[PDB]
RNA sequence: CCCCCGUGCCCAUAGCACUGUGGAACCACCCCACCCCAUGCCGAACUGGGUCGUGAAACACAGCAGCGCCAAUGAUACUCGGACCGCAGGGUCCCGGAAAAGUCGGUCAGCGCGGGGG
RNA sequence: GGGCGGUCGCCUCCCAAAAUGUAACGGAGGCGCCCAAAGGUCACCUCAAGACGGUUGGAAAUCGUCUGUAGAGCGCAAAG
RNA sequence: AUGUCCUGUAGAGCACUCACAAGGCUAAGGGCACGUAAUGUGUUCUAAACCUUAUGAAACUCCGAAGGGGCACGCGUUUA
């Protein structure tokens, strides 16, 4: 193509956010938080970031993987009352 | 993508019985013709790969 | 010990002998030294250089690596691992029988040399002052020689309050502002 | 100049003439009322200058002061502002103002009536009252004098804000 | 540099013990006087006992840490005896890291 | 004489503000933003001086926000083009002040001359 | 109940400044230096061996507002909602959730946790 | 609206209406790479910036220092 | 009804972003000035900008919610 001034003709352009796994549901290792498509480990999203904070979920299945240096993963011990067994 | 020595460079590999032309580049900033190398092939342990055409 | 003996029981008691002090290592010690040179690289876009580099070590033998400043300039120069400065780590104790061929040489030429620093000092013990371009040395050739030094020395030595700052600098050898 | 009133809602705090009041005095908190007649003698000749009583319904007698001015935004209904009473062991705001009063020796060269705009002074009081005795914006307005704020006829001590430097006054005609 | 430059190995240590909890931890103290050791199973734990002087004593700092490396590397390890243990690794390696993991083994543990 | 470039935007809305302050002497509001074309606030402290003094200085309180974009007028259903308007709107600001005596508001007498909306002066 | 190398909870109701003090068990300096380690240079905070000396700012303890720092249901600002003044803002009441500064206080905490002692 | 011009893919958001959350002849920065290494391991080092006066040194480039919601930089918009 | 976690608008407020008003001070700053080895002597004013006084906002910061979602405890109307 070609342009020039006074003028312009140029697209936009964005993508789908789709955070997933809505807080306090169930577990396993959905996805949630894709504010980096390279995304990573996590087990179990505690909530971090910088300053206190953390999300308030507890509730044990698997892994998680989540986010980006933003905000932070989890990766915690504690299901959130179980600690024996299942 | 573009011909004509200039910019870009269109060299890539060579290894003896370890099949696999490496097909990366880089940048004539080092020597011509010439290109020492090593580094793994198909797999086994790492192969031949001396450069040539 | 030699100097460092007329460090340690010379110029050691006098500060008690003044006004004490909470402790018999409270007196000021040899802090910092290091010696700071380096006036940019002018000879050549550096690879003449050399032969002001290890001029620096004309002295002794200690191989300096001239570091760098900081890369922001691209006006006057500087890069990702250009020369521009000096410093070097050498004390010790010879470092005192080095004050031999400090706080002695020098003073018997350089221009119109009569007395070392008028007051200045305080608020540290590594009062800026030194160097124009002078050896006072022959221990070499010196015609095979042929650099430009400038600049000055600083050494540091524990000495916050002024009166310690520059107070055993007083006693502390001789050669000095009289 | 008496009290009594209670409603714990806007309701009487937007109904032709009265305020809202507020109140948190040493175990004493609520948000009262009051009438609005003779209620602007805040900033007129009362501004921390003495401090009468009140005698409110029911029980004890605190004194107080004006705690600063406020008026109304744009119009001149004073919606509600603020009330301290000396009853407490931390808050701010002091009411310290600096005029503007004379004939202004300013035809010496070109300048006018001593201007200032602002509602802001570098002022600190220990405790809460406020005194009532500051001049500040006249003294020779030339050169090589001025009178602003730093130091001056401060209340009754020193002073505490952040940086000891506003503006103020000044000169400058 | 202690005080000020002692932060580099502290969280990022215990980091295979909370990672895994696989290994023991390992307190490591300079002082130059005594040795001891005082270990703890699990980054989610910090509680036991120990002992003392009343052995050998005639201050060092090479040769003394690979001595309770062994001399004492059970007499305190009560729980498991030995049960798969990690090194701290605070400051360098002078030695005492190796007089004394190298001297682990020795007696007890499985590292 | 506002911004000298750093590019174009703004939106819309009306309400009141934020920029009131206990004035020292005989104060001055606007009440909500009204009506100035800032070619009209470009008459306003001259509209202000026609001789009230040699010299002379007080203060304001408020400065020329603005662009519009208003676009000629051949066939408008496009997109735009650029300003060529201005204007300042506030909320209930002072902007006058005086600190003279027998004068007291005359040059905000004539204020309200270019204020098609209504600007009391009141006093503090 | 003693002083005290230390692991957390934690994350400025433990940031700094003022007085003084303990050194022998806690902890600093130091000493000797060629060798393990070999520091941009030297070995000084990264080095092998330790009985002088001292604890001086750095190591500790309580008093300790000069400002920080936690600092409230209470009036305001903000708000799911109900008819309205009313010009979009803005605004009355009914009416729930319910900032911040300001009001006092306190600040140099506190509990388990491995010890060198009368 | 014809349409010369201007538009035709991806990426930063403003405005988007605190989860997702669109448009536009409304607006601003670009590209279809880099790199045998700004990749993996282990280690030490806080960056611009002012002040102290001392070099070829009529600012500035040299160094010591406290400060430093660290204001550097981490390969080229932008947010995190 | 209730448990529990967050988004961070509205606003406050400001100290990294853009700019804002007044005072102390700032000229390492610039020039009007009989000078004149930096000019040591001296002067005058924004100006960067620190504190104070105490400014704005869609694209500001350690603040903060209505609301909403996630599931759970339990049934009132009905296959939700």
């Amino acid at each position: 193509a070609h342009k020039k001034g006074v003028g312009s003709s140029k697209n936009g352009r964005d993508s789908n956010p789709k955070y997933l796994g809505v807080k306090k549901f169930g577990g396993e290792v959905v996805k949630a938080g894709n504010i980096l498509v390279r995304q990573r480990g996590t087990k179990f999203k505690a909530g971090q970031g910088v300053g206190m904070g953390r999300d308030h979920t507890l509730f044990a299945l698997s892994d998680g993987k989540v986010v980006f240096i933003n905000k932070g993963k989890g990766a915690r011990f504690i299901s959130i009352e179980a600690a024996q067994t299942e | 993508a573009k011909d004509g020595p200039r910019i870009i460079v269109k060299m890539e590999s060579s290894a003896g019985t370890g099949f696999y032309y490496t097909t990366t580049k880089n940048r004539r900033n080092t020597q011509a013709k010439l290109e020492l190398k090593k580094y793994d092939p198909v797999a086994k342990k790492h192969v031949v790969f001396r450069e040539k055409k | 010990q030699q100097l460092k003996t007329k460090y340690n029981d010379q110029v050691r008691p006098a500060l008690m002998q003044q006004f004490g002090y909470s402790s018999v290592m409270a007196v000021p010690r040899i802090e910092k030294i290091v010696v700071n040179e380096g006036l940019g690289s002018s000879k050549e876009d550096s690879k003449a250089i050399d032969k002001a580099a290890k001029e620096l070590a004309l002295i002794t033998l200690q191989k300096p690596i001239i570091t760098k400043a900081k890369k922001s300039i691209s006006n006057f120069k500087l890069r990702q691992g250009m020369p521009v400065g000096i410093k070097v780590t050498l004390r010790g104790e010879r470092m005192y029988v080095f004050l031999e061929k400090l706080i002695n040489i020098g003073l018997p030429r350089i221009r119109d040399f009569r007395g070392i620093n008028p007051n200045a000092f305080d608020g540290r013990g590594n009062y800026n002052l030194g160097i124009k371009e002078q050896l006072i040395f022959p221990e070499i050739t010196y015609d095979m020689v042929d650099k430009t030094r400038g600049m000055d020395i600083t050494i540091v030595t524990t000495a916050k309050t002024d009166e310690e700052a520059r107070a055993l600098l007083q006693s502390m050898g001789l050669p000095f502002r009289k | 100049m008496e009290l009594t009133a209670k409603p714990r809602t806007p309701k009487q705090k937007l109904d032709e003439s009265m305020i809202a009041a507020v109140a948190y005095n040493k175990e004493n908190n609520v948000s009262f009322a009051l009438d609005r007649k003779a209620f602007d003698r805040a900033f007129r000749q009362q501004s921390t200058t003495g401090l009468f009583d009140i005698t409110v319904e029911g029980g004890e007698t605190f004194p107080a002061l004006v705690k600063a001015v406020q008026m109304d935004k744009r119009k001149r209904a004073p919606i509600h502002v603020d009330f301290y009473m000396v009853t407490y062991g931390e808050p701010v705001e002091v009411s310290v103002p600096v005029h503007t009063t004379g004939r202004s020796q300013g035809e010496v060269q070109g300048g006018l009536v001593d201007i200032v705009v602002h509602n802001l002074q570098i002022v600190a009081p220990g405790p809460r009252r406020i005194p009532q005795e500051l001049v500040v914006d006249v003294t020779k307005m030339n050169i090589g004098d001025h009178i602003t704020a730093g130091d001056i006829k401060l209340p009754e001590g020193c002073t505490l804000a952040a940086d000891p430097e506003l503006t103020v006054v000044s000169v400058l005609p | 540099a202690t005080t000020i430059r002692r932060k580099l190995r502290t969280r990022r240590k215990v980091r295979t013990t909370t990672a895994a909890s696989g290994r023991l931890r390992l307190s490591v103290y300079r002082s130059s006087k005594h040795i001891y050791a005082q270990i703890i199973d699990d980054s989610r734990g910090q509680t036991l006992a120990a002992a003392s002087s009343a052995a050998l004593k005639s201050g060092n700092k090479t040769d003394t840490a690979a001595a309770v490396g062994k001399a004492l590397a059970a007499a305190a390890a009560e729980k498991g005896i030995k049960q798969v243990v990690f090194d701290r690794g605070s400051y360098k390696y002078h030695g005492r890291v190796k007089a004394l993991a190298d001297a682990a083994r020795e007696g007890g543990l499985d590292f | 004489t506002k911004f000298r470039k750093q590019f174009r935007g703004r939106m819309t809305g009306d309400a009141k503000g934020g920029d009131y302050v206990a004035f020292g002497d005989y104060g001055l509001i606007a009440m909500e933003p009204a009506w100035i074309k800032s070619n009209q606030i470009e008459a306003c402290r001259i509209v202000m001086s026609r001789h009230f003094r040699r010299g002379g200085k007080i203060y304001i309180r408020i400065f020329p926000d603005k662009p519009v974009t208003k676009k000629p007028a051949e066939t408008r259903m496009g997109k735009g083009k650029g300003a060529v308007e201005y204007w300042v709107s506030v909320v209930k600001p002072g902007r006058v002040m005086f600190e003279v005596a027998g004068v007291t508001e005359e040059q905000a007498k004539e204020a309200f001359r270019l204020a098609g909306h209504k600007l009391p002066i009141q006093t503090k």
